[PDB]
Order: structure tokens, then C-alpha cells, then sequence
């Protein structure tokens, strides 16, 4: 064919390229910020030689991030004019394409920037309603909104699907008029893979929140409670359940708000588990007619068992009662308490093989 | 005791779910018909057989003292001349009702309680009302003369 | 018949009309009992002459509900020689019979005695762990447990049901080889009113808890926390639902093992409910049809509408192309704009409208 | 036609009109009584100019509101004497219709009326136990259950909704026999939408329950715990949950009602959730067939690849036993092993292939 | 650019979905086969005419020069020389292909954005291609003619 | 074939038989474990003859125990030489049947040696934070982990089971290719008896949990709150159903991490017993078809007695108003009021069976 | 205030459902399609009965004139004129609307409220249009009569 | 290292499920009987294929020691020697069994672990039990001679 297809081939392996550097450039700016966030309270100060060099390395990898994205968006914008007939770039901004680039530009644009500033902290303590007045600094505040930045590890699975770039696939979707968008493939795995996704997505809402808990409460806790990290697993776990919060409630409000939003995750992964169980409990075809060949088996098998018992009793009393000249009640009446129950039992029987075979027809 | 007048109606409006349109009998047309709103579908000889039964007039249908009568057995929790026919029932072939005298022999030494060999020895005599080897339901009978 | 169905009503009226002295003596000694222990706490004192002569007259009550108890198994046995054939009363001893019998009597056989006994408690206080000794009376011990005589309601609610006696329904399930148990009316009246018995059943827990732990809880609190009633109804009533204690913890087992039935029921309640729910939402075939016709409707006008445009900004962008020499390229491109959003609408809706229609075939 | 329908359509107009007015003065109402509340407390008090002029200002929007009701009820007896044939209007009058509008009018005439009066107020704090005495307003009794108020929106909803008042489906609703009901619309509204609805209703919930707690916890709280606005909200939210308490339990009565209300709504919207949920994953035929052939192409080529090393493995072995003499018996033990792992691969894949196209078929 | 080895293996996995005993022909029995699996029971006329407009060759099968062809037009994100057809198509009467020229008038004055009265005149004296009032898809090429 | 079904007879006695020896030898050290650290507390010291000599008798059977797991392992080598065609033991290691031989090991070799040695513990308090040190000794880490020797039971319970070693279920399992592994057993028995294994568990958690957490609470209790036995249990329970803390909150990890896992535990309970009481709710067939038979006659009667009244009103009115010369409007008020009333029950009445004889097909 | 613009044009669409293609015609035909989507599968006379009773012209269909009379009746809450023909129809005895006087008597001194013996002597003796004591029709359009 | 009486009768149950009328042998048409029960409907050659390998007698039915036979198979979790047989019939056509030698030549080379073309032309020259291309199962039990 030529241009169609050759040309379309470059466009695709050029955008999925420019979405690894981008995931790079992201995922260093968090570890360097959790490094220096920690090495800062202890190790040294924010007035040190330290501090600022390892914080000038977080503005260039931010700039080369923006950068990185911009010309995603560009290439984005030429697939764009490729596939449908167009002659110009103007056409593609439609007030929707423009805000959603501004969206990313924002997120992903904060950091903590270097110098030394501060402010002033004020919280009420926990069953004790104590006022608590200490000074911080300005880089807590620009340090967590950069955990957002985890958006992009979805579009770079999303990228890498076999089931994304097959023709098959395609000409099938084609036959059944099916959209392939960006949410199908959750549902899918929700289907064929339904206990992985929760088990990864609860180890890393629990390690992340576990962490900002930790974070927020180092600054007004003196006894070692919320500011310990086994103590935030053990709250963060607990909370998740939905059980409460014993003697672990934290004196600071961004510790409430990841305790809310814990609690609410939990609630919808407790429907999601309820709705699996539902799902993954009905039996298949093969082992419900072996199960019900065997059942009819072992059920003929007391129903002959159970029959031969009524006639024994009855020929005990017949043979009881007109033989040998006088008769022992006691045996006699032992006798047809036993044949009664033979009877009941045959009954129960009976009537279970048949609604047996009558669900089983 | 007997029946009181408001028993009477009792019955009627339980006789009246088998008299559709004042028939004052039961036929097996009427028959056929509640029994497939419950769920079965009899052949004609099972539905023919069950009125033949009931039929004490003899004019092939069902009576009210005919159906009072029926119905009174139905109330026992528990029809003791009944239970060991059904049990005969279990242990019979193609229909025919004549129980080979051999075959009592084994029933009795595994399947139940095990009894004796001299024990089912004694009981397969006066078994054979005749002296051939079968037995259709003379020895029920013979079991609840008294 | 009129030896077998003359004389079996008289034993079934007899047994019918002895199951309500039964509950009319069964619930006056627990009325009694309520406003002796409620009086004897601040009216009078247990070396009274009002305490005497009102707990007097709770052994004559379980005198005559025991006789009563004894009559009404007497007449059961005479039904059940009745019924199936037999002329010996020794025949219905069976090992069970006699269980219940002594059973019965050992749980009605429970009531305060006249007198004045004494004895020593000791507990451990909530929130503060400081032990707690009084003198208390052995009246307490021997009152509670009436309430166990409430299983006498359930027999006088079976023995009025109208479906438990008339021949249709007993002819109907002869025919059918149903089972008329003790236990399908349940069954019956979860899915004919399933709304009512949930609400009775709480409201009586509700009240009979809250008063139970109050009783227990009055010897050990000298603060009115968990003494007062309308802190016991609050107690129960968010113990039920599972959302915790706060201040609210009882300083005795007896508040405690409520508390766990309380919320066994609830657990249980809560699965109820939702089941209930489950399976109310469905549709009926008449709504169905009826949204489905409209939705057809609906979906039909709003393809005409979105198929409409796609011709009007087809001409509009040919007239604006080669017409009126030199073009203005805004208007152009905002009008392309428009054909496109206008072309995914229609390809959306059609789409839509597909869908539903092959799912509503 | 005539007066039949032409009459008809101003009756509809007439009681759709009256029913704005009405809400339009029964939120004026509830606006001005919330700014009076907060500007009493510590702007002016409630011996000023400014309470009296801005309290004069709600007795008359609420007279005329009873006046728009009781033309409201006028007009639609009137109605109600055109539907049915009938002359006299006191055959209307059946007791059902009179409570009712007794109901209303009672509660739509509660509001704080001018003056200054007092009263005395005592509670048991909480964690503490201990008493405490203020002064208070009647005015806080007088203004809360204004918020019952809010049963006009629903009526303006209903009365706007086009496929209540469509002459089209008319004819349909005539031939299904379905009923249309005031309650109908509730349960169309949760199948077209369900995720709406529980969104706004939970908002209304948090915001209104937030406001009451605070209002009734601004009497004895001098902390600043469960006065503050965001510490009720965040009451509230972890109620709505069923988490826990922490240390915010209330001190006061009419605080503990609407946390028990807020618990009972909580668990019905998760019930709701749950169900929601269970209904929002089944698979629909088109994607379902496209899931089955793209699983039954990738089970062939496995099929195939495990097939090709059963072959592989035995000739391998076959090479290295009847050849070049002498053998080393590793290669021999090392083959056989992976001869097993293939046959016992080749054995799984077959069985998962054929369990899937015949649960498939 | 054009194609790559591996791209040409890729086309091949995809059209050995059609040629289930190769032959390298696309009959109208075997797009039967495929269809039913896929939840699909059109009629012979339907992939009678389906086949026509993707045969080039014109012996009756398709062959991979007329496949690679066609899934071109698929791969695009939205092929604007369709889109006008279906909206002729939703107007269209028994199938003829052929509108009529005064039924266009009260669609476009007040179906979608109400189209001025002046305006569509002069839609329709330059669509009068036909001289009597039955408007066609010759309007359509004439529309994408640049 | 004499030689092989005779031969692998043996060895599967063989193998069943070895798996009972285990598990006495398993249970006897936990036994011992368990009074000898009971009575190490007060009766006696770890500095005395008693301690060694009863400790000294957990060695000699964990040397019994892993000579016989040694025994079971070679035994079961040699029946998998026999079933596949085999003449090497070197054959089946395969790296992953040699981990789990270590990995038994591992787990079956841990036990309290004899000695006398010490270790320094310090812990925080709850509700006061104040920190806590003891010495302890190291036996209490070396015999909680021994309850992992309860995986035997399951190996034992599988081993007897008639469906396992049925020879005539063979060839139905040939038949319909039903894998008869290790885990179907469970699938059938939540179905066959869905409620037994639920108790049994349920239980057996219980009271290992509340000994465990006793057990760790032992060293840092002085007051007696989480080291008594029957608040261990209380607060099993209370974990279990989620509900919350109370004031039992431990001051060791061990409650922690046992708390944790109950809660997990119940969560998992909550959904299966949800689940299993949806799955016990439906209707069988003859059942509903009584039902049905019985409403469809209520029905009828109710339309007979509902629709005699429209006539008797009709006529009510009839002869009240062109009778008797003078006229009492009240009368016919009412009578036109119970003829309204009258219609609308038979209209309800007709929908209702109409309704229900759709449904019923 | 009857030929308003909106509620006109409104009656339109509601008349465009049953109306085909672009004829106030109403058949037969019509109503299997439109009952048919309902879940209705009514027996030949029925239908047949149905648009009889909602003919006024007499050429064997529905007119719009005629559209508007039936829709009239149906926007009404209660029509008081078929409640007793309902009342009527499930006493009918075969269907031929025949009820023996003699019937009426039991059906009024004892299902519902227990009219008196004298109240419903007085009512059979007015109700005997001619003396027969068979009643159709007459009886309720007497009652109706003003 | 023998069959006890315990064995014995447990052999008789299962050797039971297929003997209805306890003819000491199986009949060709009871197989659909038990089929059908676990959800098979094979044809008539499958079930006469499946009898036909397990009739030794050669009468045209299943004697008891080709049951006890038939039932060691069973109990063997790998049969070796079937396996084989299996990897034969996935790359089988038209059920014919003659695979060409050429055919081979590519899986072996490419499909699977990728042998080398030295490995695998000793293959074919080797599997040439005659010379003409066409390859059977007399080279899978040259592969288990020993
Ligand atoms: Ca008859
Ligand atoms: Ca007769
Ligand atoms: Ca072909
Ligand atoms: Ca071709
Ligand atoms: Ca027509
Ligand atoms: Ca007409
Ligand atoms: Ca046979
Ligand atoms: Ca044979
Ligand atoms: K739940
Ligand atoms: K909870
Ligand atoms: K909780
Ligand atoms: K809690």
C-alpha cells in the first residue's frame, strides 16, 4: 500500500518510546524526594550543603518530564492529523484537548524547590484537647502532591497490550462492532485475572498510605504513637477493615483524610470480594453429573438398606406375638417402636431420592 | 360426633376444587387437569388405575362417601398396612408381584440386620402358601390378620 | 369416620385451648417479676411485707403452668395413639419424648423464690481497672431467665394458622408429597411478608437487651452511664449495627454476653437484608416492555436528530469552500469541527440503539 | 372534544404553578433561619433590633405558605371532582385525605416566633461523666425540624417529569396494565441512573447532619471537638461507614439520633452499593464471543507448542540411548524429566480447551 | 517504508483466520462459518453483496491484494466518505437510493439547527441534478469531489 | 496384572498407615508444650527438675516425628517409581519436590530445647504510652510457632476419604475427565454440609487465638485485663465480628498481628455466609406450585366477595334515590363513597391476579 | 380552548404509532405488531371485538375522529359506566350474558355485605324487565339512567 | 500380591454400573445408556470404536477380565504409551494417519524449541520405514521397542 500503515507503524513506536522516559523521569523525582524527605530530619538540616544538592537534582528531572510530555502531545496531535483526514493542527483543539494539557502540565510541574522557608502549625491532640503549636518548613507541603504523578504507570501498561495493536483483533471488533477503549481491559481483567489486581493494588495503597501517614504525623507527636511505621501499617490495616481506631487517632487532619479515603477503597474492594465469592462458587457441568451419579448410587443403596429393615420387624412380631404360648410384652413393644422407626426412616429416604432426581432431570 | 354443619361445608369446598361446574363426579378429564398445574404429567393408566381404586360404585367414577373415605386414610400420619407393600415393591421385578421364595434367603442374611440362617430357615416356612416359591401379597396379608 | 374424624377434633380443640392458659400464665409471672425487681430497688427493701406477698404469687402461676404443661403432653400422647395404630401408651417413650419433656419443665421451673439470700459480686471497672465489690441478692440470678419462657408464643402462632388446618391444602399436599413441618411457615413468610417479622423481632430484641443490661448494670455504676435506659437502648441499638462501644463499655459479663448476641443477630440481620434486597429490584415482564418501548422510541428521534446535522455542516462546509471567491479559513475548520463531533455522536447512537435492541430481542 | 380535555389542561397548570411558590417560600424560610442562628451566637443577641426584624421575616412567608397549601388542596379536590363525575364536594372528604392535610399544615407552621425566652439545659459529658448546666434558647427547638420542609422537592420533581404527564404513553400504560405511581419513577430512576442519585443524596445527607451535630453540640462543648464544622463533618463521614467513634462522641442526645440515623441510611446505601455492583459486571454476547474466539485462537497455538515437545523429548531420548556406544545417564534423566513436564503441560492444555468450548457452546 | 518481514507475518495470522483449508479464497461458505460463531445469521444476500464490494478480481473469492485493501479503510479512526451514505440511508425510502427533492426542504427547515428557508433553496436548485425532484447519492460524489 | 494392583495395594496401606503415628507424635508435643508452659509461671521455675524433665520429652518425639515424615517421603517415592515407568529414584527430584521436604522439616524441627536462657523485652502501653521492660526467656518464641503441625490433620482427613479411593468412581472420573485433586473435596463439602466446617473452624480459631493472645499478654499485664482468659475470648469475638476495641487494646505486636489475621478471617466468613444464605432461599418446584394453587384460589374468593359489592351499592343508591318521595343526601354520600372504595378494591384485586397468573408460567 | 397548536400536534405523535406509513387507517394487521412488542398474543376475534366497538364509520378500520372519543374515555380516573359490566362478566355464566334470577339471590343475601331477604325481594321483583327472570343489559343501563 | 475377596467384590460394584440386567457382559447399547446420564451424546461409530478395542472375546461384547484390564490402565496416572499417539493426531488431517515426511521438516525446525536442520534430517532418514515420504505410528513403537 505504501505511506498507510508503513508511515502509521513509525507514529505508534515513536509514542510508546516517549512513555518510558517519561515513567523514568517520574519515578526518580519520587525516590530522590523520599530519600532527602528522610535523611532531612535527622541526618543533617535544611541549611546544608546536602539538602540543596540533592534537591537541584529534582528541578531538571521535572523539566526534562514537561518536556518529555510536550512532545508527546505533539506526536499525539500528528497521529491525530494522520488518521483522520486533515490538512491543518488547528483543528484538533476543541476546549477539551487544551484543558486536559494543562491538567498534566499542573500535576506534574510541583516539586520541592530549593531555598529554606518556613511557616507556623497549629493542631489539637487526641483524648486530651491539648492546642500543639510547633514550626515547619514549606517542602512538606510540596513534597506529597507529587505521588499523582502514578497516572502514568496505567498508559504505559495500557501501551504495552498485545490485545491493543493485533489486526485480528481489530478485524474481529470490526465483525462485532466492539470499542475497544481505554476501560475495557479492566474489564477484562476483572474476568481472567480477578485476584491479582487486588492483592497489588492493596499492598501499594497500604505501603503509600502507610508512608504520608507517617509523614504528617512526625510533626506534633512526642510519645511515639502515629509517628512510628509499624504503628501507621497497623492503623492503615485496621482502618481498611472497617474495626476502628483504638488509641491510634492521628492529631492531624491529612491523617484523617487517608484514613477516609482507606475506608471508603475498603468498602468497594469488600463489594468487589463479595461479588468474586458470589461468582466463583456455581459448579461446571462434569462434576455436578458425577456428583449427582453418585448421590442416586449411595441413595438406592440406603433405600434397599432401609426396606429389608421394615419387613424384618414385621415378621419379629408376627413371630412374637401367635408362638409360644404366652409372650413377653416388653419385646413386642420394643419390636413395633422399631418398626416405626424403619417406616419414617424409608419415608425420608423415599422422599429425598425423589426430589433428588426430580431438581437432577 | 360424626360431622358437624359447618365440617359439611368444609369438605364440599374441598370437594368443590375437584367439581368444576357441578359435575358431581371425577372423571380423569378433571383429574388430568389439576395435575399438571402441580407439576406432573401421569400416563392414562396411572390416572386409571388411581380412580379404578376408589371407584366402590362402580360406575367409573369418583363419589363424595367414595372420596370421604380416601381422604380419611390420608389424614394418618402414618398408614401402617401399607408400608410393607411399598417395601415388597422395592424388591420386585418387571411387575409381576411373584417374589422368588430363593431370593428372601439372601435379602435376610446381609441386607438389615443380619438375621440367622436357622431364623429365615423357620420363616420361609409357612412362606409357601401353595408350595411353589412365589409370593405376591399373601403373606402381607397373612402378617396383619390379627 | 365419625370414631376417627369426629373424635380427632375434640383431641385437636383440646390441645389448641390449653396452649393459651399457657402463655397467659407464662407471661404474668414475667410481668411481675419486672415490677417487683423494678419496685424493690428504690420503693422498698426485700425484708418488706410487699416483696412477700408480691412474689407469692409467682410460684402459684408456675404451679398451674406446670400442671397445664402436663396436661397439654398428655393430650399429644392421646392424639398420637389416636393416629397411628396402637393401644398402649408405652409405646410413644422413645427416648426423645422424654428429653423435651424434662426439659420443658426445667426451663419453666425457674422463678424467685420468697425469701431474703444474700451474696458477694466483684468486677473490674471500664477505662480505669479498679476493683468493684457490693452485696447483692440472689433474686437477680433466678429472674432472668423466665424470659426463655418465650418459646410458648411460637406454638400458639403455629397452632392458629389457617394453612396448618384444612383438607384442601392437606389433599393438595398429599398429591404433591410436600412436607408440613414446623418449619415451612418460616420459609412461607420470609417471601410473602418479609418486611414485618424483621421489624418485630428487632424492636423486641430492641427492648428486652436494653432492659436485661440495665438490670445487670445497676449494682457496679454510680455514674448513670450505663444504668440508664436510654443509654442502654443507645448501647444496643449501635451495638447492633456494628459501628462500636465509645465510653459506653459495661463493667459485667452479663453486658457483655449481650452484647455478642446482639451482634450475632445483626451479622445475621445485615446478610438478611441484603439477600431481601437482592431480590426485590428486578423488573416484572409489563414495566419492562413498556421502558423498552419507550427507550426505542426515544433513541429513534434522537437518530434522526444526530443524523440531520451531519448533512447540514456538510453543506455548509461546501457552500463556504467554493463560493463568494476568497473564504474565511475560521469558519471553515470550526464547521469541520462540527462534522466531526457530529459524526461520532451519530456513530454513538446508532451504536447505542443497537445494542439495546439485540439485548431486548 | 370539549370541556373533557380542554378544561383539563388548566387544572394541570394551575397545581403545577402553585407547587414553586410554595418551595420558593419554604426555602426562604430555612435560608434565613440558618443565618439567624450563626449571627445570634456572637455577632448580636437575641435582645436586639436585628434578631427581632430578621425573625419578623419568617412568620410571614410561613402564613404564606399555609395560604398556597390550603389553595393547592383546593384545587386539587377540584381536580378530583372533574376526574370521576361526581357533584358535591363533600364526597371527597374520606378521613385518609383530611389527616393528611392536617399532617402538613402541622408540619409547615413550626418556626421560631419572636421574643426572648429561656430555659434550662443539663447533660453528662462524655469520657468524663461529669454534669453540666447552661442556659439556653427556645429557639433551638423551634428551628430543627424546619429541615422536614424538604418533602416540597420531591413533589416539584415529580410533577415535572415528562413521562408523567406524556398522553403518548398513555396508550401503552392502558394496553400493559402498569401502574404509574408516585414510586415508579424512584425505581426506573435506579436502573437508568443508579449512580447518581446515591452521589446527591449522600452530599444532602453530610452537609445537613454536619450542620444539626454542630448546632446541638455548640451548647456544652468548650473544647472546640464537636463544635468545630470540619470535625462534625468527619463525625459524620465515619458513621456513615460504621468505622468507629475515636474520641467524638457526642454530649448531647439530639447528636446521638442523627448518628443513629446516619448508621441506618449508611448500611442501607451499602447494601444498595453491593447489589449495584453484583448488577454492573455481567458480560454482554458480543464482547463475549469476541472473549471466547481470541481464547480458543491462543489455546490452539499452545495446544500446538506443547504437542511439538512430547515429540522433541522422545526423539532426543531415543538418540541418546541406541547410539555413539557409550551414554552418559544425565542427559538420559534430564530428557525424561522434561518428558513428563511436557506430557503432563500437553494433558493440562487440553483439558482447560476442552472445558472452555464446552462451557462456550 | 511499505511493510516489514515481521509485518507481513502479522497480516498472515490474520488472514489464515479466513482460510481454514487455505486455498488463499474467501467463499461465501466459510464467511458462514465464521458469522455464527460471532453471534451473527444474516442472510445470503447480505454476504452475497458484502463479498461483491471487496471482489476485485472479480472470479468470486477474495484473494490478499483485495484483504490488505480493506483493512486499510478499517484501521482509520473514521472514514469520512461513509458517514454522508448512512445519513442518506436513515432518510432512505424502500431501498430505491433515490430521495425526493421536496422531502429534503422540511428535514433541513427544522430537524437539526432548523436550516434557513433561503438557504436550502439554494441547496436544492443546486442538487437539481435530476430536473424533476427525485435527489440521489449523485449529490454525495459531488460533494467530496475536492 | 496380579503384580501391579496387588503390589500398589500394599504401599497405599503403607502410606495411610504412616500418617497417623504423625499426627500422634505432633499432637502429643503441643500438649506437653502447652502444660508445661502453663506451669512454668507460678507452680514452679525454669531453674528446676520438673522443667527439664517434661521438656525433655518433646525432643525424642520431634525425632520420632521427622524420622516418620523421612519414612512417608521415600514411601511415596518408591509408589511413583511403581505408577509411572520409572527404574531410578533420581528421576522425581525435581526442585520442587526437594523444597518441600525442607520445608517440612523446617516447620517440624522448632521446638523448646532444654536449658536455661533469657532475653531483654520492652514495649509501649496503650491509652497512657508509657514504656514497659521485663526479662523474659527465649522458650516463648520457640513454642507458639509449633501450632503450624496442624497442617497433619488435613493430610490424615484427606487420606480416609471414600471418594478418594473408590475404585468404581474411576471410571465415571475417566468418563467425564473430572480432576480428582486435593482441593475438589472442599468444593463438594461446601456444598453437601456448607454449615459444619464453618463452626468447627470458627471454633478451633477461637480458642487458639485467645490462648495465643493470653499467652504474649502474660508479660506486660499487671492489672489484669488482656492476660485473663475469658477477655481473650471476649475480645476474639469482638475482633472477629469487627465491631471494635473497647479498652482491650494489647501492649505486645503478637495481639496485634493475631487481631489482624481475625479480622481478616471474619471478613472472608462474612462473605461466604452471605453467599450461602442467598444460595438457601429459593424455592423448589412443588412448593410453588402449592404456593401458587393456594394464592390463585384466595385470589378467586377475594374477586367474588370484592366484586358483590359494587352491585349491593349500586343498588343502595338506586333504590335511595328514586324512592320514597324525599331524599337524605348523607346517605348518599355515603353510598357513593363505599361504591368509589369498591371499585378501586375490585381494580387491585384484578391486577393482583392478573399479575400473578403472568407470572406463574 | 380545544384545536390549541402544542396539544394537537402532540395527539400527532401519539397517533403516529399506530399509524404505518402515512393513513389514518387502523387494521387488524396493525394491532398483532404493536401487541405483539407488548408481550400480547390475543386470539382473532379479539382484536377483532376490540376495534368493532371503536368504529363509528363503519369502513372496518380506526379514523382519527374516532381516536380522540376512545383516548378521552382513557385519561379519565374512573369510567363509572364499565365497573358494573366488570361486576357482570366474572358472575357470567358461559358467556352468552344470561343470568337466572334465581342466581342472584344467593350471590347477594350471602357474598359480600349479607343483604336482607326482603331488600333483595324487592330488588328482583323491580329488576323483571319482562318477567322471565333473565336479565342481560337492561337492568344496568336502568340503573345508569339518570 | 494378589486380589483379595474384599478386592474382588469391589471390582463386582463397579463391574455392577454397567451390568443391568446382570448379563455377566456389556451390550453395545447401554453405553449411550450411562453416557447420557454424565452429559455425552457420542455417534454410533465412537461407541462402537470404543468397544471394538476392548473386546477380546470377539463376540461383540465386553467380557470381566478385559474389565479388570481396562481398569489397571486407569489407575496408571501417565500412560506412556498413549501420549504419543495424541502429539500424532494434533498434527493429523482427514483422519488418514499417512503424515507426510516432509511436513516434519518444518514444525520440528521452527514450531516448538527450535531443533537445528542437522538434528532433524537424521529424523527423517531414519523414519523412511519404506522411502515414499508418508509416515505412521510404526515409527512410535519403533520408539518404544525397549
Ligand atoms: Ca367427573
Ligand atoms: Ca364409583
Ligand atoms: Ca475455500
Ligand atoms: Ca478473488
Ligand atoms: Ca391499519
Ligand atoms: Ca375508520
Ligand atoms: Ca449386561
Ligand atoms: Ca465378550
Ligand atoms: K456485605
Ligand atoms: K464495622
Ligand atoms: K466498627
Ligand atoms: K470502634
Amino acid at each position: 500500500i505504501g505511506y498507510k500503515l508503513g508511515h502509521r507503524r513509525a507514529l505508534f513506536e515513536k509514542r510508546k518510546r516517549l512513555s518510558d522516559y517519561a515513567l523514568i523521569f517520574g519515578m526518580f523525582g519520587i525516590v530522590v524526594m523520599v530519600i532527602e524527605t528522610e535523611l532531612s530530619w535527622g541526618a543533617y538540616d535544611k541549611a546544608s550543603l546536602y539538602s540543596l544538592a540533592l534537591k537541584c537534582l529534582i528541578s531538571l528531572s521535572t523539566i526534562i518530564l514537561l518536556g518529555l510530555i510536550i512532545v508527546y502531545h505533539a506526536r499525539e496531535i500528528q497521529l491525530f492529523m494522520v488518521d483522520n483526514g486533515a490538512d491543518d493542527w488547528r483543528i484538533a483543539m476543541t476546549y477539551e484537548r487544551i484543558f486536559f494539557i494543562c491538567l498534566e502540565i499542573l500535576v506534574c510541574a510541583i516539586h520541592p524547590i530549593p531555598g529554606n522557608y518556613t511557616f507556623t502549625w497549629t493542631a489539637r491532640l487526641a483524648f486530651s484537647y491539648a492546642p500543639s503549636t510547633t514550626t515547619a518548613d514549606v517542602d512538606i507541603i510540596l513534597s506529597i502532591p507529587m505521588f499523582l504523578r502514578l497516572y502514568l504507570i496505567a498508559r504505559v501498561m495500557l501501551l504495552h497490550s498485545k490485545l491493543f495493536t493485533d489486526a485480528s483483533s481489530r478485524s474481529i471488533g470490526a465483525l462485532n462492532k466492539i470499542n475497544f477503549n481505554t476501560r475495557f481491559v479492566m474489564k477484562t481483567l476483572m474476568t481472567i485475572c480477578p485476584g491479582t489486581v487486588l492483592l497489588v493494588f492493596s499492598i501499594s495503597l497500604w505501603i503509600i498510605a502507610a508512608w504520608t501517614v507517617r509523614a504528617c504525623e512526625r510533626y506534633h507527636d512526642q510519645q511515639d504513637v502515629t509517628s512510628n511505621f509499624l504503628g501507621a501499617m497497623w492503623l492503615i490495616s485496621i482502618t481498611f477493615l472497617s474495626i476502628g481506631y483504638g488509641d491510634m487517632v492521628p492529631n492531624t487532619y491529612c491523617g484523617k483524610g487517608v484514613c477516609l479515603l482507606t475506608g471508603i477503597m475498603g468498602a468497594g474492594c469488600t463489594a468487589l470480594v463479595v461479588a468474586v465469592v458470589a461468582r466463583k462458587l456455581e459448579l461446571t457441568k462434569a462434576e455436578k453429573h458425577v456428583h449427582n451419579f453418585m448421590m442416586d448410587t449411595q441413595l438406592t443403596k440406603r433405600v434397599k438398606n432401609a426396606a429389608a429393615n421394615v419387613l424384618r420387624e414385621t415378621w419379629l412380631i408376627y413371630k412374637n406375638t401367635k408362638l409360644v404360648k404366652k409372650i413377653d410384652h416388653a419385646k413386642v413393644r420394643k419390636h413395633q417402636r422399631k418398626f416405626l422407626q424403619a417406616i419414617h426412616q424409608l419415608r425420608s429416604v423415599k422422599m429425598e431420592q425423589r426430589k433428588l432426581n426430580d431438581q437432577a432431570n | 360426633d360424626q360431622l358437624t354443619e359447618e365440617q359439611i361445608a368444609e369438605f364440599k369446598e374441598a370437594f368443590s376444587l375437584f367439581d368444576k361446574d357441578g359435575d358431581g363426579t371425577i372423571t380423569t378429564k378433571e383429574l388430568g387437569t389439576v395435575m399438571r398445574s402441580l407439576g406432573q404429567n401421569p400416563t392414562e393408566a396411572e390416572l386409571q388405575d388411581m380412580i379404578n381404586e376408589v371407584d366402590a360404585d362402580g360406575n367409573g367414577t369418583i363419589d363424595f362417601p367414595e372420596f370421604l373415605t380416601m381422604m380419611a386414610r390420608k389424614m394418618k400420619d402414618t398408614d401402617s398396612e401399607e408400608e410393607i407393600r411399598e417395601a415388597f415393591r422395592v424388591f420386585d421385578k418387571d411387575g409381576n408381584g411373584y417374589i422368588s421364595a430363593a431370593e428372601l434367603r439372601h435379602v435376610m442374611t446381609n441386607l438389615g440386620e443380619k438375621l440367622t440362617d436357622e431364623e429365615v430357615d423357620e420363616m420361609i416356612r409357612e412362606a409357601d402358601i401353595d408350595g411353589d416359591g412365589q409370593v405376591n401379597y399373601e403373606e402381607f396379608v397373612q402378617m396383619m390378620t390379627a
